[PDB]
């Protein structure tokens, strides 16, 4: 049948604190392989499976910046959403991101995913057709029309069908024993 | 900064006893926008009341008109109560037959 | 592979 | 000028029926009046007519002896009497006002025409419909249901309890010579839907409180 | 007592339509014309060969000479779609003679031949001692079809019922024609055929 | 003499409420014709004159999105101005926008308008030129120089002489009975 | 800087017409539309993709997305017959770009293919040291034709002149096409052919 | 009440210079940009040049650059288009139009309204008699006519049998050949039969050159 | 007619 890859981000603002805490957990199927914790002493994306650390330094230094910067965005995003909801800096709020792609039995492309949630409530989400955005409330609509102006529908679609499908394909072949067990 | 509401109470047409007229309360020149306005048939709050939609003038001061169908007699005396942030106690302006 | 860039709200 | 027919409806064969046309907006006592009927799905047909006074009575051959046309000058109403009703009398009955006055015979054009009344005779009684599967052709494949011999109108056909509407086509019902209606309703799909999908037409005839679910399948 | 009209006439919008009313010495009778749209009463549109009532527009003109009365609609509109009946008075018959009616079609669609699907009697109906051939006609324009049944290259008269065409979802027309047979007659002959004709061309199954 | 059309927008932040309340009132000369109330159950631009509801769904669907989005913008504008003035989330503030156009006796174009006020005090305004902005205070200068960057002087000028004059022209003939009375 | 329109569009009265203005990234440009009837100046009917001017009825609507702008005229009247030009501004060219123009025809007649009558160069003209082929095109509708010349299955460029179609007495259109040759070139090849195209179909001689 | 009136056009010879003028009324002309857009007869619209409200800059289409120069006089409310070194290609109708939006630093937005325009036609003009050749009929069980070549100016009028034939007659439009001379043909269809019996004389008349030609057409 | 899009401060 099918396969999948999912990235899970979680950003909680620690009020009275300089910068929030960040936890990044990456899965192949349902077998974790990478982790990036803000509170970790690493400040670097650490391996979590036996088959992902054969990717050399060009990969770990890459994945570090890509979610160091994903933490950057979500830190500035908590301040943006705090202005969207008339909320105060004493409050501690959460942002959760999950994006991924589905390959088929023959290495195909089946479905892409990206959903955003502010304080457990749906915020903005990416549909089936990776061209339109869906805004749960109003505050996700001032982010919707801000994203339709810069063609964020495309640049998310390009990661899904570009680096995501070629990442998931290479990992399912790196750990062929680990990732096809039962 | 705040402005306190002016209240004018009048009937839509010159009132005549026993004929359906309409009771208007027109609050204007106030700021901010939050205002409470009721019409009173002898001190009780008249329920079947609608209002206009919030517009503003040259000085950005808001204005609304709350109106109700009413049939005035000589014993029935009608009034308009308007509470505001600039008003510690609700103003009451009673509907005059000749104002 | 994490995403190349990200967008702010 | 206004003409208003009434008195029609559903009758049974052998009975007698009285149609009436109420007139206003012209000197009814001075004009000829006419009845013209129309078999559903067919052309216009002249029935009978009467001059301004009621002296004579002109009859078409198809309704002579059985029909009698009359007028009441004091009531401004035109009448058509039907005796020994038959299925052939099933038609809409229009009433029309001879244009010219004092016509001793109905020769000239008649306007305006009333909206008319409908006379329909049958051996009426409610009946459940028999549903037979119209199997697909042994490209594109078509299939449907045959809803035979129900009464009265109407039946409603749905496919997969309303979950299929694309390619669905319900046809009008025929009134067969027995007086019972007959309707078919089909749905085209590719010549692959037969081995993977089920196909159940759900006919519903509320007059008989009947519901039928018939599965259609090849061969 | 026989005055004959064409069954249907299709015309492009804005053109000049022409409906004929042929009859033996119809030129010496006073011809009238009525237009009937679905659900309404007939309306006088032309009287005494060519004259128009007050409200009728001058685009519509009449004609009647020799052996053919003719109704002409100049600058055809979409709203002229209806049935048209001519009217004579047969002096030597004591019968007012209506024509068969002519469906004047001002096409908004192009002209498409109908899809014919013929169904044999189901095996279940055969064990009910009945047999009914269902001939299905759909997706044609203009809305004018005629159904003929052939039992082994031989015509079939009785046992045939046919609907009047009606507008579909896509505003094309559709109708069905049934041939009720006994289960024996369905087995007697080797082949049955449904002949549907629409705008001169004939399709079969 | 001449004619006119005015739209009056008002967005007030209900503190402790995720989205602020919004009321939009449109007038032609001195005859109101449209309404959009935030607290209304409609979520749709409602007619208010006898001549505007003959504009079909292309109009109500248009006018809804244009001020559904105008309400969204003011949601981020109240939060942005909350940061310009160093103000807190317990406060309840108002934003008022008025833009419109004046046609002449012969359907001409005579004068355009757009004015913004934060808490009843003048903020940013549009000069007659329609090519210059005037910033009443300081916070309107970070909005003045921000708007000249996207040539907002023009794209307001195009609405004023385009759809506004042809909207006002279309209404003066649609309700020609209502709008030339005395 | 290239915006391409269909050459002509024919539509029945009361139907819905559709004129396109295709162009690379035209969805990000502000498209406008002008309607030019014979003898008059262009008139704005749609500006900024979909907005309508004051006098324009709501039947005419605009559209512009991706790479295809669309002018839609619902319930076409006879007064909608004209040429239609779209208008963009190529930012990266400093050129305002009109489309090729589309002659929208709301037909009142039916559609008729052209009658082509071809004349060889006269003997008198050959002895005048010139040769002129007269290709005559008449009785077509709508008024939009294209002429191609074949000298021994090969196209002919220069020496060709062609009129713009114009209305006849019967309101069909007609035009003429001349091919100037030298008397040697007329004798060099064995046969000449005039190709007239009308409504997709081509007529030759 | 925006009103635009072109003038100054007409018939010129190649190489000469020409000045078109567009008189404007019904708006503060000093506040809007103005444009010239020409149209070759029977062809699409073609943008020529445009000028902002003040005359600061001057936008040229490439097809008329260097040869054309556009200017405006705000004190007279008049727009001018100067054409230098006229060519046969400058033969077109010249519309002048007023940019809808004000103060446009570039001619980007729609043009409303358009003036009726003026017509500029250039040629190596001189009056010329028309050459008349018989277009003989085919030998098949047929049409015939006349070819009226290389005359100037318009128009010629063709009649058959001194006007005694009207049935079957059809005159076609004249082409403007590359020389600048017009050329017209005119035919008449008849019964394939009876060609022999009847005489066939087309009567071409070119009043501008005071020419009358009567040419008989006959088969083979 | 309300404005197509709007500007933020």
């Amino acid at each position: 049948g099918s396969h999948s890859m999912r990235y899970f981000f979680t950003s909680v603002s620690r009020p009275g604190r300089g910068e929030p805490r960040f936890i990044a957990v990456g899965y192949v199927d349902d077998t974790q392989f990478v982790r990036f914790d803000s509170d970790a002493a690493s400040q670097k994306m650490e391996p979590r499976a036996p088959w992902i650390e054969q990717e050399g330094p060009e990969y770990w230094d890459q994945e570090t910046r890509n979610m160091k910067a994903h933490s950057q965005t979500d830190r500035a995003n908590l301040g943006t959403l705090r202005g969207y909801y008339n909320q105060s800096e004493d409050g501690s709020h959460t942002i959760q991101i999950m994006y991924g792609c589905d390959v088929g039995p023959d290495g195909r492309f089946l479905r892409g995913y990206r959903q955003d949630a502010y304080d457990g409530k749906d915020y903005i989400a990416l549909n089936e057709d990776l061209r339109s955005w869906t805004a749960a409330d109003m505050a996700a609509q001032i982010t919707k029309r801000k994203w339709e102006a810069v063609h964020a529908a495309e640049q998310r679609r390009v990661y899904l069908e570009g680096r995501c499908v070629d990442g998931l394909r290479r990992y399912l072949e790196n750990g062929k024993e680990t990732l096809q067990r039962t | 900064i705040q402005r306190t509401p002016k209240i004018q109470v009048y009937s839509r047409h010159p009132a005549e006893n026993g004929k359906s007229n309409f009771l208007n309360c027109y609050v204007s020149g106030f700021h901010p926008s939050d205002i409470e306005v009721d019409l009173l048939k002898n001190g009780e709050r008249i329920e079947k009341v609608e209002h206009s939609d919030l517009s503003f003038s040259k000085d950005w001061s808001f204005y609304l008109l709350y109106y109700t169908e009413f049939t005035p007699t000589e014993k029935d005396e009608y009034a308009c109560r308007v509470n505001h942030v600039t008003l510690s106690q609700p103003k009451i302006v009673k509907w005059d037959r000749d104002m | 592979v994490t995403e190349h860039d990200t967008l702010l709200y | 000028v206004q003409l208003q027919e009434s008195g029609g409806g559903v009758v049974q064969p052998g009975g007698s029926l009285r149609l009436s046309c109420a007139a206003s907006g012209f000197n009814f006592s001075n004009y000829g009046m006419h009845w013209v009927r129309q078999t559903p799905g067919k052309g216009l047909e002249w029935v009978a007519s009467i001059p301004y006074d009621g002296s004579h009575q002109w009859h078409a051959d198809s309704v002579k002896g059985r029909f009698t046309i009359s007028r009441d000058n004091s009531k401004n109403t035109l009448y058509l009497q039907i005796n020994s009703l038959r299925p052939e009398d099933t038609a809409m009955y229009y009433c029309s006002k001879a244009r010219i006055s004092y016509l001793s015979a109905p020769a000239w054009w008649f306007d305006p025409w009333g909206q008319g009344t409908l006379v329909t005779v049958s051996s009426a009684s409610t009946k459940g419909p028999s549903v037979f599967p119209l199997a697909p052709s042994s490209g594109t494949a078509a299939l449907g249901c045959l809803v035979k011999d129900y009464f009265p109108e109407p039946v409603t056909v749905s496919w997969n309890s309303g979950a299929l509407t694309s390619g669905v086509h319900t046809f009008p019902a025929v009134l067969q010579s027995s007086g019972l209606y007959s309707l078919s309703s089909v749905v085209t799909v590719p010549s692959s839907s037969l081995g993977t999908q089920t196909y159940i037409c759900n006919v519903n005839h509320k007059p008989s409180n009947t519901k039928v679910d018939k599965r259609v399948e090849p061969k | 007592s026989v005055s004959t009209q064409p069954p249907s006439v299709s015309v492009a919008p804005g053109q000049t339509a022409r409906i004929t009313c042929g009859g033996n010495n119809i030129g010496s009778k006073s011809v009238h014309w009525y237009r009937q749209k679905p659900g309404q009463a007939p309306v006088l549109v032309v009287y005494d060969n060519n004259a128009r009532p007050s409200g009728i527009p001058e685009r519509i003109s009449g004609s009647n000479f020799a052996n053919t009365a003719t109704l002409t609609i100049s600058r055809v509109e979409a709203g002229d779609e209806a049935d048209y009946y001519c009217h004579v008075w047969d002096s030597s018959s004591d019968h007012v003679v209506f024509g068969g009616g002519t469906k004047l079609t001002v096409l908004g669609q192009p002209k498409a031949a109908p899809s014919v699907t013929l169904f044999p009697p189901s095996s279940e109906e055969l064990q009910a001692n009945k047999a009914t051939l269902v001939c299905l006609i759909s997706d044609f324009y203009p809305g004018a079809v005629t159904v003929a049944w052939k039992a082994d290259s031989s015509p079939v008269k009785a046992g045939v019922e046919t609907t009047t065409p009606s507008k579909q979802s896509n505003n094309k027309y559709a109708a069905s024609s049934y041939l009720s047979l006994t289960p024996e007659q369905w087995k007697s002959h080797r082949s049955y055929s449904c002949q549907v004709t629409h705008e001169g061309s004939t399709v079969e199954k």
